[PDB]
């Protein structure tokens, strides 16, 4: 059949693992039929255009929602009492107990309370009605416009760049460094200058009046001449209140350093000041302005973007939350727990994608004759003894944090807390916006680097033994994902190296999820006034489950009772749905093809004895899904509930605190 | 022969048992068998003669016969070394230890064994049984190994083991209840002293009754209806037993029996089974695990509902360990029958000898019947899940009047309550008759209570126990829709037509044909044991929750009962957000906050189940590919120190693999929720 | 254009839905 | 706050995006 168009041994499955094969090999450009490296770096090309299209649309849905059904202008107003509003609901199946419910925030009718710091993020950076934002959405769905029309013309003939403009990657990564990264950056800190900080010490920038306006009165006299001192101008008084006259300094480039009072956030001035610096940086070395294997490979560049934007969304998270930007995010619990463990989850993601194109590269790109002696072929040299120093760390830090933490479990039991293993953190005393780190962050701590470990053992014994091992010694020949290479070596169950990636994810999850708990819980605590709760009970894992997991789900899970609902009704919800997804998931992870491959051949006999019912038929001869689409599915479902769960439990936990 | 690869080692251990591998003639064989039975009845004994002990020795049993109400049974000292001393309980009168859950104290009181000198007798009675019974075995394999013919005489054994054991022994026992246990419980009742009751050695309407219900005082079953029961069993099997026949002319031969019955749809009938069941020993393990695990589960529901011996209806923390205890037993015992009607179906299995029998017919039409179960199994699946899903839905989106429940929509389990409405009004005169009361007061009923605590009551129906009922009919249903199928499909299917060849336990048969991995009749049982457990699981919730919802409580100043949990299961049951809120989340407040106290060992299980859970998902998630590779890494480690060990270490099989997921997952789950249950009725009940 | 939404939704989950499953199908069987 | 004028014109301008997307996809496919 047709579809898939790209890969005819697909087409020619009689079965409907060609709709799955078909959907699950779609944007794999690579494996296409007839696919020359030329058409592959165009196709690839007009898709990224695609792609960015959708984030502005996404970006244009937030505005245009905020705008049209949010509460911003209320907010404005009262931005530490009103709950920021993220869309209207509107679903005819809701009883009138569960609109009045969600009729929240005053509004009219039942809405949906935004969580990203979205009306903080926008306060801040100077849109003050609905007006701007609308503008804003209808900008941005233009943005999208052109972004479509521009790959649309793109993958035209007439502008389609050929092999030339791509293999020049060089110009590429200098362009990036500056003409992108550094003019944007410094874009950016004209809008800081010319309408963030105006709005926020309450004079008004339009579009049609910053033409008359200038920031700064000794502005163009500073500029180009004495530029430092004249910038530097009377900084905003702590009395100052964001977006009033009252208090409101001049200096539009400042490094006051801390936070504004009011906001508990950065200086205005600081981070246009921040953005200048960051410019100047980026354009500077763009004109300053291994290498085999990364031109060559795009998986090489994709895994290298990845544990970048990895490292990034980390450090994001991690800043976003300590060093808040935003004006009245840092009041704003619940914006600001999910928003760390949005940033923190997605961290993993494009970490764990890191090693996979990692694995990818090494069984369909990486050439060990191309590259005599690079860091790729020494990595391999040894690939025994990086796994063994991974698996020896990993099973150190594991046996030692485990042992402890089950340590203070036993001794707390049996009533004796004093003989807990309560380890300081004295290198966190030394380093250190930082908040108390005591033995509970130790432990935590150790478990989170345990399990970063565990996960980089097991992403990186992935992509070495891709290539091969004992047990399979060319891999490389059935490619990155393939099920098994059957019972036949005492069994390669789970032998691939997507499987290490399918293995990882797992970790993955359970790191990131130690990460977010700790911080979670850590912050609930405090948020509390009961950090005393976090210090005393952190140290035993008990403590976990009775004082995170128990003691914060109460609210959320009496969301909905037989007495009646309240506004938590739809997290309570999500909370079951991602515990059921979840579980779902352990169906198709823990039950394999062959038990479904027989039940299924049951039911097509069934189907086809079964009269009136026998009328219709398949084209599609059914078969249960592969075992690496059994894992897949599974793992999907394992994640999708493991993030849905936490998900709800983060905005259940922290909502009713606030 | 040699222990090459360290897969020697667990295949050892695995194969050790399975006589049939080890050995080729069924003579062989039997005689390992009969000798092992042998072996396990002694440990049996000792673990008996070890729980009498521990009553004798280390317990608080005398005080506890003295005053049932005050004392709690604790026949578990635990020696006081890492601060574990916290383990003995206040049970009462002073004495600190592990509060047993057992009934054991329950089960000697109804033996109407009351003297320190008794006890002790028993236990080394119990010992020296285990003593002999381990040396038999070794007489009767090594010594002196039976005969074949023995073994297939099925009508001897038959005739023999039911008026011989069951015949018999509801005689013996009715004579030692009737003269020992009877009239020991009636002194005990009436306040005669442990001390002033007399030793043994120094020793018809009256004494059997139909009287039904409850003993008032002691709120089991009057003692006189036990003895009849008894007595009316042992005339029923000695009859029934005098109804086959051995080494004469006279009763029913079972070959006739069986060849007689055909009819139009089973074609040939059961001719041939005699044979396979006799020649097969997985046949007669199958029938026999299926309905020893069918008969634990009708224990528990009995034992909860009839509680049969003294103060145990009183004693909450005993049903429910009881009613949970042989409900895994049973659960687990089903499913090994399951297993061994497999192996039967795979080994033991002549086409030769079964042919157009029955056993045939069900291999012809298996995919009519595994297709079949599939569709009562979505069907039910939906009806019932679904159901909990709809008013998860409904409540949440503020429609309550849209939900399954007692209020809005109501499914009410008519058939039910019924039969209960039948059994608690028709008391006398009907079928059966004379019969004073009703057999429980589950059927119907006003809360008999035994001091606070009320024994027994109405176990009422309504929407929530025709959603749990039903709960129940599709996690059975798919437990059989796995066993069946592996069972019927351990032979072959369309995927693998050799399944038979490539045995009963193999990982797969590779990766073609799409995949056929766990399509063995091993890995069904694989699957089958998880929705057993989930299964039993459900069932174990929801005694436990209607128990404390409905049923157990205490009387206060007004005629109603303070029930443990208060009522919420007929609004809070029905939706699974009642379940995660009102049962898992409100009901492990006990065992959360156990530490520091004399629950902190449920509390330390609770986690430590938690953890054996969540790791058997690393054997059930991954698979034993990627373990091999990082094991030769690590073996690598060990070659550039000379450690390396003689045995080569392989990551385990692949069905090993999935048998210790398994083992993990079953041990994880079983204990957490054994945590959560003593930690709340230990506290609370 | 308060009643967009009981017009957008229904139109895009349940009539958009429908093409799209529709057409997804034509598309994976043609 | 926000009026039907306002609303109109947005979906109009999100209708342009909407063809340039059915456009490019045809393109990539
Ligand atoms: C016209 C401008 C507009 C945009 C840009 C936009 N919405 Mg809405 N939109 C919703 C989500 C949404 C998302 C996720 C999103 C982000 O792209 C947007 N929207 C964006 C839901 C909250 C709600 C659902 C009902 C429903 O969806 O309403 C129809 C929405 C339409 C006409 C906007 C279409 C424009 C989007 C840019 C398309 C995005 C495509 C995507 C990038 C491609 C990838 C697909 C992906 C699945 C992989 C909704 C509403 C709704 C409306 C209306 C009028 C809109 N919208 C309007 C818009 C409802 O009445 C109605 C509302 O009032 O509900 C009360
Ligand atoms: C030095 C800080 C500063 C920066 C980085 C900056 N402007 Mg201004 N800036 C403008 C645009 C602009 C762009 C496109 C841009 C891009 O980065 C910037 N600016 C950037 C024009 C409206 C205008 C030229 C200009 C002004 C003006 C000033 C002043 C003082 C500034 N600025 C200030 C700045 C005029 O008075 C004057 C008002
Ligand atoms: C998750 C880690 C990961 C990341 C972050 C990532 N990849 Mg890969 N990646 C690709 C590119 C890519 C890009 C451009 C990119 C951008 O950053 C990334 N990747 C990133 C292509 C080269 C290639 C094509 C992939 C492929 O062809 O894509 C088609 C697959 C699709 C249409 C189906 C995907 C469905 C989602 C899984 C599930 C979504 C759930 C959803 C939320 C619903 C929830 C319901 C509700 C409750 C909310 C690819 C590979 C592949 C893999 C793997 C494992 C990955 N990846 C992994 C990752 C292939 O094997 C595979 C491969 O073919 O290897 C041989
Ligand atoms: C009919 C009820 C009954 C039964 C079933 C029964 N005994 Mg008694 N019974 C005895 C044993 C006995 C055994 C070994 C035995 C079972 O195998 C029984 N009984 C059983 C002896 C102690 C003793 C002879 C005996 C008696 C006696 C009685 C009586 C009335 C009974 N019984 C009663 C019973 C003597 O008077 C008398 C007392
Ligand atoms: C789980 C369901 C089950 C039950 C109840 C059951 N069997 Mg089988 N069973 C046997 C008999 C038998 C008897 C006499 C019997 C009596 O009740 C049962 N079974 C019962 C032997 C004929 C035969 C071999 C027996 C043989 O393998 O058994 C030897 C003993 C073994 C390896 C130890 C297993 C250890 C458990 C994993 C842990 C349980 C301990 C406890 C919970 C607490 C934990 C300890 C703590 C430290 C944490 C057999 C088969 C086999 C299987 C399977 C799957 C089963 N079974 C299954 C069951 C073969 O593969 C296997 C076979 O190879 O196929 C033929
Ligand atoms: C899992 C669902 C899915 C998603 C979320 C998704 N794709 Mg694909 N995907 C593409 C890229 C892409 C981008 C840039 C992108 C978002 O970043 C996605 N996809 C996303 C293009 C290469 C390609 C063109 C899609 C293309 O034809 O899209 C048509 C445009 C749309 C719907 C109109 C939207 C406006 C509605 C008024 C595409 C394919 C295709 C498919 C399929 C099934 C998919 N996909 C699947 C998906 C084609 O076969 C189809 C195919 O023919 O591949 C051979
Ligand atoms: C509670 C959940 C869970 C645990 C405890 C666990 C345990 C571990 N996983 C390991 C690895 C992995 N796990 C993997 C996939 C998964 N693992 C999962 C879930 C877990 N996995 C899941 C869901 C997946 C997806 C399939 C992969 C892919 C790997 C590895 O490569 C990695 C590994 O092997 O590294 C070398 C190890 C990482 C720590 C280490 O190296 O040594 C630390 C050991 C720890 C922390 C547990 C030790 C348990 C105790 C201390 C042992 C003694 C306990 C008793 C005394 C034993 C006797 C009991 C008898 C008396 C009855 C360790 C064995
Ligand atoms: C929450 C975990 C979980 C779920 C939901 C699940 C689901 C099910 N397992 C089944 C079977 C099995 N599961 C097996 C192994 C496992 N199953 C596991 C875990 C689960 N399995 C695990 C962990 C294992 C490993 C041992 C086996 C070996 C079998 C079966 O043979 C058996 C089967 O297939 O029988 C035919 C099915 C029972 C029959 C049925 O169709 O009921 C009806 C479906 C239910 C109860 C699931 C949810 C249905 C609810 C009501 C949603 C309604 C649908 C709405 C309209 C939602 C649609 C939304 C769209 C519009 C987007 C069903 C699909
Ligand atoms: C449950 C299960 C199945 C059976 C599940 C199957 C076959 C998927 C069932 C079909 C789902 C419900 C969707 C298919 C029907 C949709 C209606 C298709 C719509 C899309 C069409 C246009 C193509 C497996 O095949 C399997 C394979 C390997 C490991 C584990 C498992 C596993 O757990
Ligand atoms: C972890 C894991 C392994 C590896 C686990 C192994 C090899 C367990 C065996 C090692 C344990 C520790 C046995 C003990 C070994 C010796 C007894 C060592 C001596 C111990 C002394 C200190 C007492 C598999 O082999 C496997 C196979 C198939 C599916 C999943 C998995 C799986 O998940
Ligand atoms: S994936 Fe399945 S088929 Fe392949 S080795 Fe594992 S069990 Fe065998």
């Amino acid at each position: 059949t047709k579809f898939p168009s790209f890969s005819q041994d697909l087409a020619q499955d009689p079965t409907t693992r060609r709709i799955w094969y078909g959907i699950a090999t779609v944007h794999d450009f690579e494996t296409h039929d007839g696919m020359t490296e030329e058409n592959l770096y165009q196709k690839i090309f007009a898709t990224h255009f695609g792609h960015l299209s959708i984030i502005f649309l996404w970006s244009a849905g937030h505005l245009f929602h905020v705008a049209w059904q949010g509460n911003f202008e209320q907010w404005i107003q009262d931005p530490l009492t009103i709950r920021p509003i993220a869309h209207a609901i509107w679903d005819p199946h809701l009883g009138d107990a569960a609109t009045q419910a969600f009729t929240q925030a005053g509004a009219s009718g039942p809405v949906d309370l935004c969580y990203s710091g979205l009306y903080q993020w926008w306060y801040t950076i100077g849109m003050r009605t609905n007006g701007d934002l609308y503008i804003g959405s209808v900008f941005l769905m233009i943005v999208a416009a052109v972004m479509l029309f521009a790959g649309w013309l793109h993958l035209q003939p007439k502008f389609r760049p050929s092999l030339a403009w791509f293999r020049d990657a060089e110009s590429q990564m200098n362009h990036h460094l500056a003409v992108l990264f550094g003019a944007s950056s410094l874009g950016w800190t004209g809008h800081l200058i010319h309408v963030a900080i105006p709005e926020a010490r309450g004079q008004h920038v339009g579009w049609d009046n910053f033409l008359s306006t200038m920031p700064h009165p000794a502005g163009l006299a500073p500029f180009f001449t004495g530029r430092w001192g004249v910038y530097a101008q009377n900084p905003d008084t702590a009395g100052h209140i964001f977006g009033t006259s009252e208090g409101a300094g001049t200096a539009i480039i400042t490094f006051i350093g801390g936070f504004h009072p009011q906001t508990e956030a950065l200086w205005l001035t600081d981070i246009a000041h921040h953005h200048l610096a960051i410019a100047v940086m980026y354009i500077i070395a763009g004109h300053m302005y291994l290498y085999d294997t990364y031109n060559e490979s795009l998986h090489f560049q994709l895994g290298f973007h990845l544990a970048a934007l990895g490292v990034i969304t980390s450090v994001v998270a991690q800043h976003m939350y300590s060093l808040p930007s935003y004006a009245f995010i840092s009041q704003d619990h619940v914006t600001q727990a999910a928003l760390y463990t949005h940033h923190q989850y997605i961290a993993g993601i494009l970490a764990i994608g890191a090693f996979a194109h990692g694995g990818i590269f090494f069984v369909r790109d990486y050439d060990p004759e191309r590259n005599k002696n690079n860091v790729l072929a020494r990595a391999l040299e040894h690939k025994e003894a990086i796994i063994s120093h991974l698996s020896w760390v990993s099973m150190f830090s594991g046996f030692h944090t485990l042992g402890v933490y089950v340590h203070n479990d036993t001794v707390v039991a049996f009533g004796t807390p004093e003989k807990q293993i309560l380890v300081e953190p004295i290198f966190a005393q030394w380093i250190q916006p930082f908040m108390s780190q005591g033995p509970g962050d130790f432990l935590v701590h150790h478990g989170i680097a345990f399990s970063l470990h565990v996960t980089v053992l097991i992403c990186v014994k992935g992509c070495l033994d891709a290539r091969g091992s004992k047990l399979m010694p060319d891999k490389k020949d059935f490619g990155y994902s393939f099920p098994c290479d059957g019972p036949g070596r005492g069994g390669t169950c789970d032998i691939s190296a997507w499987d290490s990636f399918y293995l990882a994810f797992f970790w993955m999850l359970n790191t990131i999820g130690w990460i977010v708990f700790y911080f979670n819980w850590k912050h609930l605590a405090i948020w509390s006034g009961n950090e005393a709760q976090f210090n005393t009970n952190s140290t035993y894992l008990m403590g976990w489950l009775r004082d995170y997991l128990w003691g914060y789900s109460a609210q959320l899970i009496n969301g909905y009772t037989p007495f009646g609902v309240n506004s938590l009704s739809v997290w309570a919800w999500i909370f079951l749905l991602g515990h059921l997804c979840w579980a779902t998931g352990f169906l198709f992870l823990i039950s394999w093809r062959g038990y479904w491959q027989e039940l299924i051949e049951t039911l097509v006999w069934a189907h086809q004895r079964t009269p009136l019912a026998n009328l219709v038929t398949w084209k599609d001869k059914p078969v249960a899904l592969s075992i690496v689409q059994g894992r897949l599915v599974g793992l999907v479902h394992f994640a999708v509930g493991y993030y849905v769960t936490y998900a709800a439990f983060v905005i259940g936990a922290t909502a009713p605190l606030g | 022969k040699g222990p090459q690869t360290t897969t020697w080692i667990w295949n050892l251990h695995a194969l050790a048992h399975d006589f049939d591998t080890q050995t080729n003639d069924l003579e062989e064989i039997s005689r390992k068998i009969f000798s092992a039975h042998f072996g396990h009845l002694s440990i049996i004994f000792v673990w008996i003669s070890g729980m009498i002990f521990h009553a004798a020795r280390f317990s608080n049993y005398y005080a506890w016969l003295a005053d049932p109400l005050g004392n709690k049974p604790s026949a578990h000292v635990v020696w006081p070394i890492v601060g574990q001393d916290i383990l003995n309980a206040d049970v009462g009168n002073g004495f600190r230890g592990v509060q047993i859950t057992s009934g054991l104290f329950h089960i000697l009181r109804g033996a109407g064994m009351t003297d320190p000198g008794e006890l002790y007798s028993a236990a080394i009675g119990a010992l020296v049984a285990a003593v002999v019974m381990m040396y038999a075995g070794y007489y009767h394999y090594h010594k002196k190994a039976p005969k074949l013919e023995w073994f297939q005489n099925a009508e001897s054994t038959m005739t023999h083991h039911l008026i011989v054991l069951l015949g018999l022994g509801n005689l013996a026992w009715t004579g030692h209840l009737i003269h020992v246990s009877l009239p020991v419980n009636k002194l005990l009742d009436s306040g005669v002293a442990p001390q002033d009751i007399p030793i043994p050695h120094e020793f018809y309407s009256d004494f059997l009754t139909f009287k039904g219900g409850l003993d008032p005082t002691t709120g089991g079953l009057w003692m006189t209806d036990i003895a009849h029961h008894h007595l009316a069993l042992a005339v029923m099997y000695i009859i029934a037993g005098h109804m086959y026949r051995t080494n004469w002319g006279i009763g029913h031969s079972m070959k006739e029996i069986m060849e007689s019955h055909k009819g139009p749809f089973t074609g040939e009938g059961h001719k041939g089974l005699y044979e396979v069941l006799t020649t097969s020993w997985h046949a007669q393990l199958a029938i026999n695990l299926a309905t020893w695990g069918s008969f634990s589960i009708i224990v528990a529901h009995h034992m909860y509902a009839m509680p049969p011996y003294p103060y145990l209806a009183t004693d909450y923390g005993t049903q429910l360990n009881l009613f949970v205890h042989h409900m895994w037993i049973g659960g687990f015992l089903i499913v090994g029958g399951a297993a061994h009607a497999a192996i039967f179906m795979v080994r033991d299995y002549d086409p030769a000898v079964n042919q157009n029998n029955v056993l045939d017919r069900m291999l012809r039409h298996r995919d009519t019947i595994i297709s079949h179960l599939n569709w009562v199994c979505i069907f039910l699946g939906f009806h019932s899940f679904g159901l909990y899903i709809h008013n998860d839905n409904m409540r949440s989106l503020g429609r309550p009047q849209d939900m399954f429940s007692d209020t809005a929509i109501q499914l009410q389990p008519i058939f039910s309550q019924w039969v209960q409405n039948l059994q608690a009004n028709v008391a006398g005169t009907i079928r059966a008759p004379l019969a004073e009361g009703a057999s429980s007061l589950a059927w119907g009923g006003d809360p008999l209570f035994v001091g606070g605590k009320v024994a027994m009551q109405h176990v009422s129906l309504g929407t929530a126990d025709f959603m749990i009922h039903h709960i129940h009919a599709f996690q059975i249903h798919v437990t059989v829709l796995i066993l069946i199928k592996g069972v019927l499909y351990a032979r072959s299917s369309r995927l693998i037509p050799d399944k038979a060849n490539l045995g009963f336990r193999f990982p797969c048969d590779g990766p073609g044909r799409g995949g056929t991995c766990q399509s063995s009749g091993w890995d069904h049982i694989f699957l089958g044991l998880f929705w057993m457990y989930n299964c039993i699981s459900i069932v174990n919730f929801h005694f436990f929750w209607k128990m404390q919802s409905d049923v157990w409580g205490a009387a206060n100043a007004n005629g109603g009962v303070n029930y443990l949990t208060a009522g919420n299961w007929a609004q809070s049951s029905i939706t699974i957000n009642g379940w995660l809120r009102d049962f898992l989340w409100a009901q492990s407040v006990q065992v959360i906050n156990s530490y520091g106290s004399a629950l902190s060992a449920y509390g330390i299980l609770f986690l430590g189940a938690h953890f054996i859970w969540a790791f058997s998902l690393m054997f059930l998630f991954s698979g034993r590919g990627y373990w091999q590779e990082l094991i030769e890494s690590i073996v690598w480690a060990h070659s550039k120190l000379k450690i390396a060990p003689a045995i080569q270490p392989r990551a385990m099989s692949i069905t090993q693999g999935r048998a210790v997921g398994l083992g993990h997952y079953l041990l994880g789950g079983i204990v957490t929720s054994w945590s959560f249950y003593l930690a709340r009725i230990l506290a609370l009940g | 254009s308060d009643i967009l939404p009981a017009i957008m939704t229904p139109l895009v989950v349940l009539i958009g839905g429908g093409a799209a499953m529709t057409a997804f199908f034509y598309y994976v069987e043609r | 706050e926000l009026s039907d004028l306002q609303i109109v014109i947005a979906l109009v301008v999100a209708l342009l995006p909407a063809l340039l997307a059915l456009n490019l996809g045809s393109a990539l496919s």
